Order: structure tokens, then C-alpha cells, then sequence
């Protein structure tokens, strides 16, 4: 019926959580393509820190690839493995 | 393959 | 090694999915405040659509009630219960 307090801390916790992001954000060169899916799903810090003085940051990242349909003007419909940042680890440091 | 629906393969090779 | 394209897609499309929300962006009035935590996780519409002319909306909403600190300086500290909007149900719709 209510969230616990200490639950609710533990979740909000900066640390590394499922966020979708899109493609244009990361593949920023590539911003005269149309990609299917749009977004992709990738493990990014999120979350709060204790302070206004701290704030979350990754502090170890990997790559994963997946395959994302991609097509420009002048083309059509390919498939294309496409590789993003994820975030494996996450701090609170001074802003 | 209705554009607001989730889709499967199949549409994607319409 | 590399995510197959249909996973990617089920996975980015269009559904709730839990989301960090810092309380003041949801409360802009309450700005003048500190809580603890300073953000929550919730239960939010995310993804992608087949079409940028689509966008991902609830269908389905409801309250969550939890417990959070607030304080204000040389002040005491306060806990109480602090509701939040979450999605239960999202589907693609036309903007």
C-alpha cells in the first residue's frame, strides 16, 4: 500500500538501470537515416545521490552491438549491426 | 500490419 | 555476440517501464525543498513507436504512495507519504 522509505532509497540509488535511448542521441552523423527500431535499450546510470553537491557517473563502460534496420535517401532498407555504451558501473562524485 | 501495434517479423518484410 | 533484431525491437517498443524521476520534475513547486531520496523510480510509458508520427502515451494510470523524508534547514526532519503517478498500460497513438 506504501513504499517503504528504505525501498524507495535502495531503488533510487544512482546505479546502472535499463534506459531507452534514441539512436539520433548516440549516432549523431548519422541524423539523415531513418533506423527501426528507433531506440534501443541500453544500461545507463540513473538515479540520485545523497546531495545537490553529487551527482551519478558511470565509472566503467562496455560496448553491445545489435542489429538495427537503417535507411537514407538514395537507398533502401538495410540491417546493420550498430554498437552503443553501456554503463557497467556508477558513482556519486562532486558536481 | 497495423503501424500502432506492436509488430512480428513478418511485417517487416512487407 | 551481437543482440538479433527482433529483440532489439520487442524490447524498445512502446511500454511502461521503470523510470528514476527527480521529485522537483514532477513537483516544480516544491523547489524550495529538500527530500530524501530526491528522486523516485517509477513506472513510466518509454520506448519508441513505428513512426515518429506516433508517440508512446498511457492507457492506463494510477497512484503509488511512498514514503519519503523532507526537510528544511534548522528545521526537524519530516517522513511521510508522497504520491506519484505511474503507467500501467502504454500504446502507440498519433500525436
Amino acid at each position: 500500500e506504501v513504499v517503504k522509505f528504505m525501498d524507495v532509497y535502495q531503488r533510487s540509488y544512482c546505479h546502472p538501470i535499463e534506459t531507452l535511448v534514441d539512436i539520433f542521441q548516440e549516432y549523431p552523423d548519422e541524423i539523415e537515416y531513418i533506423f527501426k527500431p528507433s531506440c534501443v535499450p541500453l544500461m545507463r546510470c540513473g538515479g540520485c545521490c545523497n546531495d545537490e553537491g553529487l551527482e551519478c557517473v558511470p565509472t566503467e563502460e562496455s560496448n553491445i552491438t545489435m542489429q538495427i534496420m537503417r535507411i537514407k535517401p538514395h537507398q533502401g532498407q538495410h540491417i546493420g549491426e550498430m554498437s552503443f555504451l553501456q554503463h557497467n558501473k556508477c558513482e556519486c562524485r562532486p558536481k | 500490419c497495423d503501424i500502432h501495434v506492436l509488430w512480428e517479423w513478418k511485417c517487416f518484410e512487407e
